[PDB]
């Protein structure tokens, strides 16, 4: 019993979640986005995966389509799920479509835990969020030089 | 008709870099990061679960090559080892 | 915050000119929202050689410092006549007169206070760095307070 | 000399609860966490390593119990598999 | 190639902190501590580590601490650590001995994690840090109850 | 803040009064800084059984709510004569007279608005609650409004 639950391939309907922002209004433009899209989308498909893809959603948008895809009445038929996120990002978290210096529009790592969790998402209790995030967390270059 | 079930129970974050780092993406070929994710989706799926995958991935992105970058597993609540089984 | 642009890890000379290769080389682009324009370039030691003496001055300006780079005879860089070179051979021990083109004045960056910046003895106000040519680097004498293009400064990592 | 390395790499932490919620502890007993988890290496130290050994802990907490409480596994930057191997 | 280096036991020297608060100034004391850190300490014991154990240190002390256990010597003799945490804990992070409501005095996990990096912990490169807190990080039983 | 004290899972009576165990039962503290005083305890349908069932008033001044709980004969609880007790047999379907031990009145309570709190019909300004007794908890009649000992508010959850 150290194996989370897998059910029959012809009646499981599983969804995931693949939200990018390629397009900003204030900030340079994410190239490449449109092979991550299709590469993840294949991926997901070979493994099952009902995708639902979403481009330049600003964070009040990323809120409720979130709550949408916890609605939906194809969890309570599923066992997992996955949210796959690749915007810009700051130490805070996941960068909008809007986002800018002088207004930040961030959707942080703990709302998307929260708007998963067993009280908002009932449909998915005892199965896991494999969430994968693709941004940056800060400025340093993530290397340092020491003396050996 | 009423249970507990541990709000917040059964998660795994899978960040592309360490807090306070960058990470770096390929104009073309696609984001870095997601590239060996997939791969290592398309090579090991069906024999490692996600926490193992998600190891592999990190291991790959140990020796630094001018860009470098560490993936973080944040958050692992996870109760069971999970195997994707696609397709099966 | 620890601005750091490294973008030097070693290359030797090439045709009579002194060619660099830097740790990128796919132009891979940051996930962070803000730019990243670079403005030192500084990192090397990692493991074609790059030689650096000092020297005691008895009329203290500036700490006096030489570049050479190995060579079938050893090269020196030069800086003879208002114009960039590099000169063969080897230097002749402590240099007798000030003026020359053998001795550089070291002078601290203000990014970290760890690094030094170039200095030429045989020009005044002149300044020693890099810019970007095509997938190398190539260094090339720009004035530093001129903004000549990226205008890269070139510095090297001192010893702890 | 001067050979590059990441600059956060092979951390585990292993916080008591997952992000806002609390963590009981016994009066006479000890924690129960820490119970748990010194039982835990007591018994499989030679046959998991950390990570599963952190996983069996967390799983061992699914059921709840009335003061229930939830291992978390956070910024888990490894890279590869480590045994404690305790003295060989 | 998969496992951590293990050195040689008659030759290593390993090293482990053990951090914990039992008695405050301003909280209610954490009663059974002494337990814990006995059998964590006997633990560690068996596993090959040097235990060292500190009580009620404010976080201004438990930085310092940290930066004195991270300069030690026997860390170029070691492949490992542990940095075992016990207090109380609020969603910020780890209290201290002089922890109040009115000032704060709160060690993050960023900055326990800042103190062992490779750059300010050159002794500790390629080894593992496995840090184990045990403390509070909110106001709530961790339960919900929702209608099946 | 979601201010949750549960106390109530599921227990029978014993001895002609009604008793509840706790989920908690090796008095295990928090390690959050704050103290954690119980101020309600309503969560039950843990899987003997406690029976509510509503009334329809011709005076409505508050909804009709009833208590009992299964026995050999099903007993109700009741509250005659300034005391409390329980008394066996089942309600003769709607009760004629309003003043009844029968009939009790549901007010919301503060925390959460999902919960309500029990109204005696028979006595006015009296309240239905809780108090820690030995190992188990004991319910006895206690007015809100005072203090006495903790006073542990008793409520119950709601249909969605």
């Amino acid at each position: 019993a150290e194996i989370y639950p897998i059910m029959d391939k012809s009646s499981r309907t599983r969804l995931a979640l693949i939200i990018c922002n390629e397009e900003f209004d204030s900030i340079p433009r994410r190239t490449g986005a449109e092979v991550d899209i299709t590469g993840m989308t294949m991926l997901l498909q070979n493994l099952g995966y009902s995708v639902d893809v979403k481009k330049n959603l600003t964070a009040s948008d990323m809120t409720t389509e979130l709550e949408a895809f916890a609605h939906r009445p194809e969890h309570k038929t599923s066992d997992s799920t996955f949210l796959v996120f690749m915007s810009h990002g700051i130490r805070e978290g996941i960068c909008g479509k809007k986002h800018s210096e002088q207004v930040p529009d961030i959707l942080q790592l703990n709302a998307i835990f929260n708007m998963l969790n067993t009280k908002n998402c009932p449909s998915l209790k005892d199965k896991p969020k494999v969430i994968i995030i693709q941004a940056c967390r800060g400025d340093s270059p993530g290397v340092v030089w020491f003396k050996d | 008709a009423i249970k507990k079930a541990h709000i917040e129970k059964d998660f795994i974050a899978f960040c592309s870099s360490t807090p306070d780092n960058v990470s770096w993406r390929h104009p073309t070929m696609g984001s870095v990061f997601i590239g060996r994710l997939i791969e290592h989706m398309q090579e090991y799926a069906c024999s490692c679960d996600v926490e193992e995958i998600f190891r592999k991935v990190r291991f790959s992105f140990e020796q630094p090559d001018g860009r470098a970058q560490m993936p973080t597993t944040e958050r692992v609540t996870l109760t069971r080892c999970f195997y994707l089984f696609p397709g099966h | 915050v620890e601005d750091n642009c490294i973008n030097f890890v070693a290359m030797k000379f090439i045709d009579n000119t002194l060619y660099f290769i830097a740790e990128d080389d796919e132009n891979l682009e940051s996930d962070y929202f803000g730019k990243l324009e670079s403005k030192l370039s500084v990192i090397r030691n990692l493991n074609t050689i790059f030689i650096i003496s000092m020297y005691k001055d008895s009329q203290p300006r500036g700490m006096a410092v030489t570049i050479s780079v190995k060579c079938e005879k050893i090269s020196t860089l030069s800086c003879e006549n208002k114009i960039i070179s590099f000169k063969e051979m080897n230097p002749p021990d402590n240099i007798k007169d000030t003026k020359s083109d053998i001795i550089f004045f070291q002078r601290s960056v203000p990014g970290h206070d760890n690094k030094m910046q170039f200095e030429s003895s045989s020009y005044e106000g002149y300044f020693l760095a890099c810019e970007k040519e095509r997938d190398l680097f190539k260094l090339i004498l720009k004035k530093e307070d001129e903004l000549g293009d990226r205008s890269i400064m070139f510095t090297v990592q001192n010893e702890d």
